[PDB]
């Protein structure tokens, strides 16, 4: 399973 | 920035005059991930051609591998034929059966 | 026995299209068994492994939702990212991510790793401590700020020490006999006229899983950097991979050549000579 991202860039 | 396409032409198994095979076109180490990757035989493009999925690798450059069935001969020429970004015109590669 | 898992994530605008393609592939021990792509009719995450089907259906609609989120995310970096470097309208841009954990033998995480680039060169990175942020670029400063304000590392430690590593355990138990395995390269000697008085002799090494392998020629003992020829290694496109390395040789001084092929599936280092 993979990630899901925080603060956008 | 463009990375340059680098490019080999194989068969899957020791080739074979006669025998059924398949031909591969390995394409790595390209950016910006659009491609065009032909298979010819005598110069004329391959009708059904298979193409791998997107992928890259951890230096964050792209790579495909195109293949298709084939039948070395003594006289058929096969070649991959790319068009990318990085490079002006098509580049051709010949299949070397000892390669 | 190490393992793996990695997420590589895509992003990919282009000059016309309006909004980017995203693309998502998921390996276990560096095997593609997931994948996710937004051209696709029906946009879901696939199986890419027969293991993988024994997931039931929550499984799927729960990691598609979290790739749509995944989508937006790439979206709004893309068009931050555009505005950082001061780009134009008008070109093609890429976002990457390569996420994921390595456990030792003792299946305990040795490692995690959460990168990302921009037209294909690093931007930020979290660094092994999953503490601090590396980032070169004089512009990747503005996000390496934006996210030691927010906290963001805290929150990707927790994904790779906890979720990643959980979710490899429960997948490793679920393919047992398709990730425990190498396949041995077979290795065999050709022989090809060259030049007057010269013969060029390969090295092939077939059949082997996973990739990494090692040609090597010796004039019985010394190894040779001085123009041996290669190929990098590549897929037959079954599974396995090949490799050659080739020299030349004095045409009947040639028995004073021996290859060695160094690779994990090996009982030991093979000798091979023509």
């Amino acid at each position: 399973k993979g990630p899901s991202n925080f603060a956008t860039m | 920035i463009q990375k340059t396409p680098q490019i080999q032409v194989y068969s899957r198994h020791p080739p074979e005059n006669g025998k059924p095979n398949i031909l591969n076109c390995y394409v790595t180490q390209f950016h910006p991930p659009h491609i065009e990757i032909q298979m010819l035989k005598n110069g004329k493009k391959i009708p059904k051609v298979e193409m791998s999925d997107m992928s890259f690798s951890k230096d964050w450059s792209f790579y495909i591998l195109a293949h298709t069935e084939f039948t070395p001969t003594e006289t058929d020429t096969y070649a991959c034929r790319v068009k990318h970004d990085s490079m002006a015109e098509p580049k051709t590669v010949y299949w070397d059966r000892d390669m | 026995g190490p393992h793996s898992m990695r997420y590589f994530e895509t992003a990919v605008s282009r000059p016309g299209l309006e909004e980017p393609r995203y693309i998502s592939v998921g390996y276990v021990d560096n095997k593609e068994f997931v994948r996710f792509d937004s051209d696709a009719e029906n946009p879901r995450y696939e199986p890419r492994a027969p293991w993988m089907e024994q997931e039931g259906p929550e499984y799927w609609e729960r990691e598609t939702q979290k790739a749509k989120g995944q989508e937006q995310w790439f979206r709004v970096s893309l068009r931050n990212l555009l505005g950082y470097y001061n780009q134009s309208a008008g070109g093609s841009h890429t976002l990457q991510q390569m996420s994921g954990c390595d456990l030792g033998s003792d299946w305990r995480l040795l490692r995690g790793y959460l990168q990302f680039a921009y037209e294909g060169r690093d931007y930020i990175a979290l660094n092994e401590d999953l503490k601090t942020w590396t980032a070169a670029d004089m512009a990747a400063q503005i996000t390496r700020r934006k996210w030691e304000q927010s906290g963001a590392a805290e929150h990707y430690k927790a994904y790779l020490e906890g979720e990643c590593v959980e979710w490899l355990h429960r997948y490793l138990k679920n393919g047992n006999a398709t990730l425990l395995r190498t396949d041995s390269p077979k290795a065999h000697v050709t022989h090809h006229p060259r030049s007057k008085g010269e013969v060029t002799l390969r090295c092939w090494a077939l059949g082997f899983y996973p990739a990494d392998i090692t040609l090597t020629w010796q004039l019985n003992g010394e190894e040779l950097t001085q123009d041996m020829e290669l190929v990098e290694t590549r897929p037959a496109g079954d599974g396995t991979f090949q490799k050659w390395a080739s020299v030349v040789v004095p045409l009947g001084k040639e028995q004073n050549y021996t290859c060695r092929v160094y690779h994990e599936g090996l009982p030991e280092p093979l000798t091979l000579r023509w």
